[PDB]
């Protein structure tokens, strides 16, 4: 399983994204979609088919965007070799 | 104290933030009128798409998201 | 590298906890600061120490926290590789 994490400078993006910072997030997720990456917990966008042939392809689309590259913060991938759920709180 | 005054000092639109280390968050409508005086503001996470519930007392002093 | 990664429920938050969900946030970050875990991403807090009785003790110590039980939406840890930054945006 692979992950994308991304943040947006806020400013920067309500000025050149045509819409604003909530499609900024939607549309960055689309392209991502395109690529199987989707969001079932908050804030990751996971695939599970390791490709990364195939991640880099997600990220050669991503540049396609026009506002991307002056309004994003940060964007990271990586690979989430295996990972446990906590509800021993609820306790 | 009107409805209106009150309304018209959530700043539904803007995009904060919860602290130094909370996540971001942009600012809906109404949700309900507490008796305590403040407000139930509407609330969507911005990176997660969640929507929450934040007392407009504790929303009117959270910074801008960055 | 491990992660930790969570998120609040802000009703729940703000009823439970004595200040603010600011200082809920804030607490977090302080408590995962005393096991090495820096908070990359404000729901993802990372360490790259791969001791899991350091996970062990830092997961416990958050269930120390009385207001975590009663306001947490969900809590995850994973071991990460092959971390990545991007930076082809010219």
């Amino acid at each position: 399983m692979y992950a994308i994490a991304f943040d947006l400078v806020v400013k920067d993006t309500q000025d050149y994204h045509p819409k604003g910072v909530q499609e900024a997030y939607t549309d960055i997720g689309a392209v991502l979609a395109k690529f199987g990456f989707v969001r079932t917990q908050g804030s990751l966008y996971t695939n599970m088919n390791e490709d990364m042939a195939n991640l880099f392809q997600a990220m050669n689309a991503l540049k396609q965007l026009a506002w991307i590259s002056q309004s994003v913060r940060d964007i990271r991938a990586f690979r989430i070799e295996q990972w446990s759920d906590f509800t021993d709180f609820i306790r | 104290s009107s409805s209106m005054e009150l309304r018209q000092q959530i700043p539904t639109g803007c995009i904060k933030q919860f602290g130094q280390f909370g996540v971001p968050y942009v600012v809906g409508e109404v949700a309900e009128f507490l008796p305590d005086g403040d407000v139930l503001v509407n609330i969507t996470l911005l990176q997660s798409g969640e929507k929450d519930i934040y007392r407009l007392s504790y929303l009117l002093e959270d910074p801008e998201a960055e």
